[PDB]
């Protein structure tokens, strides 16, 4: 654990960090622009 | 130090004695209801029926 | 130890009770809607969420008691901070009941043309404001005096009579809630009546709910004082209980005066 | 001046027991094992399933 | 009464008459002509804030990360800040 | 340093917004309709000639926007 | 398992701040998708993409308003920046009452789920942002959508009350040593004042919507006309909440802007006591006026006169604040980085919004301009520009700190310029239409107003481009392979800093303090 | 009177109320353009003359005197100047010295209006009552506007006083015609009074400004102001 670490995150360490953060932000955007559209799609799928 | 405890003990005992007397007074009253009022428009409204619809809760 | 931590504030350790309580609140809210509108899973979901909130609250207070009584993490400063937080909570509740009182007053100063321009509406048999409501005020007044007696029991080093005063107060609060229940059952008018009945019952019901929660707070403090968890110098739970009960009594006094005295006049 | 109905050394024994374990706050004690890993866990699982079913039914207008 | 741990240490200190963190209030006279304006620290290097002021003037606040080996003078009011460890001088995070 | 990049990106942003607008409201890549009052292309014509003399239910035709259009009848 | 403990369980005010930031970004994207859908529907006269179902359009406007006014600015100003930078800045260890912090944040996402499910159930909540009683009555909706939305408001309100109690007790109790109240920075001060407003006002909203709920389902007559209980009661209560609600979305913005100007002008904030007292007075006079939102409903003349006077008096202190900020740039050694860009844009566009607000504050002018897009332009400049631009400024200024990396500068300036141009094009024609007289909240407009709404619709897509650029910036920051330096940024390299939070580390270690700061406190 | 394409500012006035509104807005805008241009100028000159290449020294002043009181006082007199006309407009618009000559109830139903010029009937049941429906898309002639034309418009005599009692029957509404400068709320329980006095003939258009249920913005209002003789003929013919 990293309670006793010099940096709370120490983000550099993880495995190349690039694909992980890219997917993270893209999935954040997908959840932000998928549900609002999906609500309208479902409402038209209804009556 | 303890005089305050004694004094509030005394007045709380007085309070509960008076309250018990007043409870004896209030009870033993028959409480006969008067006649139902005429059905004014603003009484007994049902905008959306209750889940336990026909009569309100506590009846 | 403090000499290595270099500051007397409190540093808590992780506990899933925040997230669990939030999940319980979501359960309670969806169950509330599904019971408000007729649905299959309504009642069971609402009850399950409500007991979930109760359980998480129980384990949360148990954890706080465990820390502060056995681990001893409460120092003077966090002791003060707890008082600060609870005074703020009481202020919030004051504003809530202020909003309800505003609803009543805005509905009862200038009654509309559609209830005759008069108050109370014709055909609503107002309670005599002196048979039951006066007894309820006397009961809560004696309960407040008993709470003060309990506080001066704890402070004066006499840590045995504190349980006697607390149990007397709990008995008075139970008598009060019983008489409020009797008043509800013997009511000559229901909630679905005019604005008078509606605001009366909403305000009185929330006041009674606050009475229930204050009473159970007092029961918890009574059990703690019987078990010895409180001392003359270091006791915040009892002080919170006393302040909350004084709050409930003051709200009842305003409620009695305005609604029962003025509204019936 | 009277201690309240307990010897107050049972509390000292309990203090020793709590300060003499090496876990987080919410897992100390044998009571809390059962409590704070089985009751809230299964309870939240059931709550989550019922919440999902209820949202589904309300949205679709089924099972009135 | 009953107490153990942090409250016990606090109350033992307040019964013995000592203040636990009395090193956390420097409260020294302004300036350094032949006497440094001194602070105290339990670690190697520590944060210190100067509001300056003989008693009439003052500058709002300046935070400087004071260290052991080098005295540091306040940027605006120009007074020295000489540190003196009263504990084990070590990097604050080890 | 970067004013080239900033200005170029601003102009590119305007271009992209224009393309999205053209596809979504001029050709409607997402289904929709257009009123019969705008596609006729002669409706505004009659709307203006009617601001000259707007029909009425009780009384002769009367003008609208007399001030801001400076259109009104004379001695009679 | 250790990571799920550290996230779902940990108290750690910094980590709760990070969670708040992620939630704020998600909610913001959702709100912008709703806004783009609204603009797409309003692009041309006629039925554009909704193809009818104006009920769905009303649902869309309601959901957009809730999402961005409750789940985007508040979880980012209070939860986002507040949680992080109150205890770090004030010079304190972990916040007071950490468990309340965690419970508030984890209450928020269930509130989000309630709001979306309210937008998704049988038909929807087409009642607007301000749920008015008779439309939200059970005769006119009969769905349950309004019940779900009301419970969403309950959960959000309870979470914000818990957070407000947290912040008030922390500022009053958890300060460092020697630090008198008049040495805590203006960010701390604005968070204190906004927390007081959030503690006092929000329970009134809870009471009003509880009363609406028991009017709908449990069949009371609080807002049913037959039996007394006019809807004016609900208007009064909701807006007694509503205006303190809107002087909460901008006060943390004021604090952040003060800090940014102070750190870019090489000099602290001019007239510190003036700033403090002006902000306290804004907080106090945010309560004494609440019906300046309902001039056209039938109040008597004297109430209208009084609320006119109250709005003017609340206008004065913001003027003091803006002039103070202008003064504290007269020093010199400015440096036009992106946080300074966004602070300057904040000041300018908030000035424009405030002047429009003054135009709206009078009575007769509100008689002519009630519920027309003039009001929409007013509060979109004020709220969007002010709050969101302060948010972006704070985000750059302190992503210098949270993650430890730093954004690329040309992309930061590109994003500022794109967003400024787009969102200032798309909201000025709202002023013009409001003057023309089109009513607010309509899916179709007469042919006359079709001229500008094609031009405003051209403004939303630029802002979408800006937001996509912003997320590219966030990703390139989180994967930037070049840490914090002196050539990149000159802030954190300061061996002497006005604010305490810059001289600690790149991210704070875990307790933010191996040992608390001190204060010399002379005159022995 | 009617909305115009690519229009800046208010429509045309046909009521002393609307004249007052135009004048008040113009005075307010005069003062506030002065304020805005001065603030923008001072901000720009502060940013530009101290741009890191002329003044690289912070110059360190933090306490200011006799200028803080100046920008505390001068905005106060600005507010006094821009609140002198508003109060006068309010307290000269409230008074109705003259008796109203007619009375036109405007009951705001759910998605369509209704009117009753009830003051012409000898009985109790009301004569001269009708409904104001929006004309659908395909029921228009080549000239009229879209979703803003009404069957059987409101008729009103011109150059003579009025008194319209706004009220509703289903949900909140608002009677709102901008060219007359009339906007008020129809709340299902109350009966709001609006005293207006048109000055010229012609037709004036307006819309609902409050969220009614689903056909909001399809619930329009049309008021004709016609000569008194023609109004008399129309009423006698409608009875
Ligand atoms: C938070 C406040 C907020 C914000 C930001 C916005 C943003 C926008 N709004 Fe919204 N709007 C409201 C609050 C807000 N709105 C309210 C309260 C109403 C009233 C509803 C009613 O009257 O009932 C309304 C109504 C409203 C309407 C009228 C609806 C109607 O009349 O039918 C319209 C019309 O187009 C509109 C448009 C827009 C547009 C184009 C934007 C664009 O600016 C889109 C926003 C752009 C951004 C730049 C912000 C996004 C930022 C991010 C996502 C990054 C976040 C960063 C982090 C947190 C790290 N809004
Ligand atoms: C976001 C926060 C916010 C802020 C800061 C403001 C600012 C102000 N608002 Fe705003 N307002 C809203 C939130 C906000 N408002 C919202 C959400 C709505 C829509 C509600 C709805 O949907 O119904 C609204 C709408 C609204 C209305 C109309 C409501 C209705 O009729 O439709 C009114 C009118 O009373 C009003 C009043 C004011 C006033 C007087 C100010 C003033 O405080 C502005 C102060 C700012 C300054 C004036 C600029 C700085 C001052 C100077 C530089 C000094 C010089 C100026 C003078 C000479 C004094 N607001
Ligand atoms: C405490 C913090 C975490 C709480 C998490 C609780 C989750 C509870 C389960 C939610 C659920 O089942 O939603 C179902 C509902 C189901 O919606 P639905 O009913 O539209 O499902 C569609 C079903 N078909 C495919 C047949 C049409 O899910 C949602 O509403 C999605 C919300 C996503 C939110 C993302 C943020
Ligand atoms: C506070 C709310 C507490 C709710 C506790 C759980 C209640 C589940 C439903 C229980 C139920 O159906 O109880 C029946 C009772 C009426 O009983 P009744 O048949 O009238 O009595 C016979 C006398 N002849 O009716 C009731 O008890 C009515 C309970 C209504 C609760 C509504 C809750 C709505 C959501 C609240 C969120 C907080
Ligand atoms: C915070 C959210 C709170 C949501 C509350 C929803 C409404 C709950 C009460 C609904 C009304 C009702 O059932 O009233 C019944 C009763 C009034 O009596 P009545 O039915 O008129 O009886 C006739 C003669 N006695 O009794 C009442 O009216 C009691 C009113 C008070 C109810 C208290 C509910 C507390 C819920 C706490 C949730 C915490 C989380
Ligand atoms: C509506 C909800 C109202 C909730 C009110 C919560 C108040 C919490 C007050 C608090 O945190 O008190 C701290 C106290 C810690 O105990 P302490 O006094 O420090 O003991 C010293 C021992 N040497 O904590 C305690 O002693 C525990 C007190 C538990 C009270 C539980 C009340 C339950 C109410 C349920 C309503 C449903
Ligand atoms: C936190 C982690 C939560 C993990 C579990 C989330 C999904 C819960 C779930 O399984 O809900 C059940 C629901 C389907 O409903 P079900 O009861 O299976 O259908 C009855 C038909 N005879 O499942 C669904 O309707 C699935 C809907 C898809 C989206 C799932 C996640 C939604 C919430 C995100 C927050
Ligand atoms: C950038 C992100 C863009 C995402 C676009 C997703 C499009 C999904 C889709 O196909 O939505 C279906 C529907 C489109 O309409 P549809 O019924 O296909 O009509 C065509 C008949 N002429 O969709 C609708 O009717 C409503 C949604 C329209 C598209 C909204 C895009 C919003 C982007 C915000 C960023
Ligand atoms: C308003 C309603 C919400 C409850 C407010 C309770 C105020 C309590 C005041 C306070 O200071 O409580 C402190 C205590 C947590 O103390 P802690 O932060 O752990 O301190 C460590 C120091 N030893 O605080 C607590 O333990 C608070 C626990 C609250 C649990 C609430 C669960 C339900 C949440 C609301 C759902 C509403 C749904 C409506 C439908
Ligand atoms: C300030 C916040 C934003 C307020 C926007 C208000 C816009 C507005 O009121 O526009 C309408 C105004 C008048 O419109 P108009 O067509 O002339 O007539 C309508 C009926 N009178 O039309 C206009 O405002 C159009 C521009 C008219 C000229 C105004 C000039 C003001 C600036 C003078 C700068 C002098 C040099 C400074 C260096
Ligand atoms: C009336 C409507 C508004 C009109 C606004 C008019 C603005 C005119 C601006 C003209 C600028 C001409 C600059 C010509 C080259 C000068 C030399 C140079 O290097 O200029 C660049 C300088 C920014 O450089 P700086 O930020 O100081 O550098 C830090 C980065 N190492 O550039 C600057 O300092 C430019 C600063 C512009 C400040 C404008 C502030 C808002 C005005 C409103
Ligand atoms: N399942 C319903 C039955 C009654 C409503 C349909 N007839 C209950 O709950
Ligand atoms: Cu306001
Ligand atoms: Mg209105
Ligand atoms: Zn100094």
């Amino acid at each position: 654990y990293y309670i006793h670490a010099k940096h709370m995150y120490n983000l550099d360490r993880m495995k190349h960090r690039g694909l992980k953060m890219s997917l993270a932000v893209f999935s954040a955007f997908s959840i932000g622009v998928a549900v609002p559209v999906y609500a309208v799609i479902f409402q038209q799928k209804k009556t | 130090d303890a005089y305050e405890t004694a004094k509030w003990e005394k007045i709380t005992y007085l309070g509960i004695v008076s309250c018990t007397g007043l409870a004896i007074y209030n009870l033993s009253k028959g409480h006969p209801h008067t006649e139902e009022p005429p059905a004014y428009p603003y009484l007994h409204i049902r905008n959306k029926e209750f889940p336990w619809g026909p009569d309100g809760l506590f009846e | 130890m403090i000499e290595s931590q270099r500051h007397s504030y409190h540093l808590v350790d992780p506990s899933p009770w925040p997230i669990s309580g939030s999940l319980g609140a979501l359960a309670t809210t969806v169950g509330g809607v599904m019971y408000m509108h007729s649905f299959q899973g309504g009642a069971t979901l609402l009850s399950l969420g409500l007991i979930f909130i109760l359980y998480t609250m129980f384990v949360w207070w148990r954890d706080v008691l465990r820390e502060s009584t056995l681990e001893g993490h409460h120092t003077k400063v966090v002791q003060l901070g707890l008082r600060y937080g609870f005074i703020l909570f009481i202020v919030s509740e004051v504003m809530f009941l202020f909003a309800f009182f505003w609803a009543f007053f805005h509905s009862s100063l200038a009654p509309t043309v559609e209830i005759g321009g008069i108050w109370p509406p014709l055909g609503i048999w107002v309670l005599d404001p002196w048979e039951i409501p006066f007894l309820n005020t006397l009961i809560l007044l004696s309960s407040g005096a008993a709470v003060t007696w309990a506080h001066h029991a704890i402070l004066a080093g006499k840590e045995k009579r504190a349980v006697y005063a607390l149990v007397a107060t709990v008995l008075l609060a139970l008598v009060f809630t019983g008489f409020q229940g009797m008043e509800y059952y013997q009511a000559p008018f229901t909630i679905s009546d005019s604005i008078y009945g509606s605001t009366f019952f909403l305000a009185t019901g929330f006041h009674g709910f606050h009475v229930i929660i204050g009473t159970l707070f007092l029961i918890i403090c009574g059990i703690r004082q019987y078990l010895g968890h409180l001392t003359k110098e270091h006791h915040v739970g009892f002080e919170a209980a006393a302040w909350y009960w004084h709050f409930v009594d003051v709200v009842w006094l305003f409620l009695f005066v305005s609604i029962y005295w003025w509204g019936g006049i | 001046s009277e201690p309240p109905f307990r010897p107050r050394e049972k509390l000292i024994e309990k203090q020793k027991h709590f300060q003499s374990v090496h876990k987080h706050t919410y897992l100390k004690g044998p009571y809390d094992k059962i409590t704070s890993v089985a009751i809230p866990l299964a309870l939240a699982a059931s709550s989550l399933y019922l919440i999902g079913r209820g949202i589904y039914n309300m949205s679709h207008g089924i099972g009135k | 009464p009953i107490a153990t741990g942090h409250e016990r240490e606090e109350i033992q200190a307040s019964l013995e008459g000592r203040d636990i963190l009395e090193i956390n209030h420097p409260e020294g006279p302004f300036g350094t002509k032949e006497a440094p304006a001194i602070v105290k620290s339990y670690f190697d290097r520590r944060i210190v804030g100067c509001p300056g002021g003989e008693g009439e003037d003052e500058h709002d606040v300046v935070w400087f990360w004071l260290e052991n080996g080098k005295p540091h003078e306040c940027p605006v009011c120009s007074q020295y800040f000489e540190l003196k460890v009263v504990g084990p001088g070590g990097d604050p995070y080890g | 340093m970067s004013t080239k990049y900033i200005v170029s990106a601003i102009l590119g942003s305007f271009g992209i917004a224009w393309v999205c607008d053209y596809y979504v409201s001029e050709k409607k890549i997402f289904g929709g309709s257009t009123p019969g009052t705008i596609t006729n292309k002669e409706w505004g014509e009659e709307t203006d000639k009617k601001f000259q003399a707007w029909p009425r239910t009780a009384g002769p035709p009367v003008v609208v926007n007399p001030i801001t259009r400076q259109n009104f009848v004379v001695k009679s | 398992m250790t990571n799920p403990v550290r996230w779902l369980f940990s108290t750690n005010h910094k980590d709760i701040g990070t969670l708040y930031f992620i939630f704020g970004a998600i909610a913001g994207v959702m709100g912008t998708c709703f806004s783009v859908l609204i603009r797409m529907e309003l692009a041309r006269p006629g039925d554009q993409i909704l193809g009818g179902n104006h009920q769905l359009y009303n649902v869309l406007i309601t959901a957009h308003a809730f999402l961005m006014i409750f789940f985007m600015v508040m979880p980012a100003m209070i939860g986002g920046f507040g949680n992080w930078f109150v205890p770090i800045l004030i010079g304190a260890p972990d916040m007071a009452f950490p468990r309340l912090n965690n419970i508030s944040f984890w209450l928020l996402p269930p509130s989000l789920l309630l709001l979306l499910s309210s937008a998704l159930v049988e038909v929807g909540s087409g009642t607007g942002w301000t749920v008015y009683p008779p439309l939200s009555g059970i005769t006119s909706h009969s769905g349950g959508a309004v019940d779900l939305a009301i419970f969403s408001l309950h959960l959000s309100g309870v979470s914000s009350i818990l957070g407000s109690i947290n912040f008030i007790t922390t500022i009053f109790n958890m300060r460092g040593p020697g630090m008198t109240m008049h040495r805590s920075p203006l960010f701390v001060w604005s968070v204190l004042v906004t927390a007081f407003l959030l503690l006092l006002s929000l329970p009134v909203l809870a009471g009003a919507i509880t009363m609406l709920l028991t009017d709908r389902n449990f069949n009371t007559t609080f807002f049913d006309p037959a039996g007394g209980g006019d809807p004016i009661l609900y208007q009064h209560l909701f807006w007694f909440f509503g205006h303190p609600e809107v002087y909460i979305l901008i006060l943390p913005g004021f604090g952040i802007i003060s800090h940014i100007v102070s750190t870019f002008s090489g000099k602290p904030v001019f007239g510190y006591l003036g700033m403090v007292y002006a902000m306290i007075s804004i907080g106090v006079l945010g309560f004494l006026v609440w019906a300046h939102h309902m001039f056209t409903v039938g109040l008597d003349v004297d109430t209208r006169a009084y609320f006119t006077a109250a709005t003017m008096i609340i206008a004065v202190p913001t003027g003091i604040k803006i002039f103070s900020w202008i003064a504290t740039m007269w020093g010199g050694s400015i440096q036009y980085k992106t946080p300074m860009l966004f602070a300057v844009g904040f000041i300018f566009l908030f000035t424009i919004g405030g002047l429009t607000g003054i135009v709206l504050a009078n009575s007769g002018l509100d008689i002519a301009l009630h519920d027309t897009y003039y009001v929409v332009a007013h509060f979109h400049y004020v709220l969007s520009m002010g709050a969101v631009f302060a948010l972006f400024a704070g985000f750059y200024y302190w992503v210098g700190k949270i993650f430890g990396r730093t954004y690329p500068e040309t992309l930061g300036q590109i994003h500022f310029w794109i967003t400024f141009f787009g969102v200032n094009l798309t909201f000025f024609p709202m002023h013009f239409l409001g003057l023309s007289g089109m009513p607010r909240r309509i899916p179709d407009y007469p042919d006359a107003y079709a001229g500008w709404n094609a031009l405003s619709s051209f403004g939303s897509y630029i802002s979408v481009v800006g937001i996509c650029c912003f997320f590219v910036v966030v990703t390139i920051t989180s994967t930037s392979g070049n840490n914090i330096t002196r050539a990149n940024i000159p802030w954190a390299v300061e061996q002497n800093s006005t604010t305490l939070e810059w001289l600690v580390q790149s991210p704070p270690a875990f307790h933010t303090f191996g040992e608390l700061p001190a204060i010399k406190e002379t005159k022995s | 009177d009617a909305p115009e394409p690519w229009q800046l500012g208010f429509q045309d006035a046909a009521t002393p109320i609307m004249q007052g509104i135009m004048d008040l807005h113009h005075d307010i805008f005069f003062f506030l353009v002065q304020i805005a241009v001065f603030v923008l100028w001072v901000l720009s000159r502060a940013l530009w003359c101290f741009r890191s290449k002329i003044s690289p020294i912070p110059q360190r002043i933090v306490h200011g005197t006799t200028i803080e009181i100046l920008w505390t006082i001068f905005p106060s007199i600005i507010l006094m100047f821009i609140a002198i006309p508003s109060f006068t407009l309010l307290y000269s618009m409230d008074d109705v010295v003259v008796d109203p000559a007619i009375t036109i109830k405007a009951i705001g139903h759910q998605w369509y209006w209704s009117y009753e010029y009830s003051d012409y009937n000898n009985s109790d049941e009301q004569s001269l009552a009708f409904d104001s429906y929006m004309v659908p898309e395909d029921d228009l002639e080549l000239g009229q506007l879209r979703l803003l034309e009404v069957d059987n418009r409101v008729v009103v005599p011109a150059k003579t006083h009025l008194r319209v009692l706004i009220t509703s029957a289903d949900v909140l509404h608002s009677w709102a015609v901008p060219s007359l400068g009339v906007k008020c709320d129809a709340v299902p329980g109350r009966l709001n009074q609006i005293s207006t006095f048109i000055q010229r003939e012609g037709v004036y258009y307006g819309q609902c400004s409050e969220i009614c249920g689903t056909n909001h913005a399809f619930m329009p209002i049309v008021v004709e102001a016609v000569s008194t003789k023609d109004y008399g003929s129309w009423v006698s013919n409608q009875i």
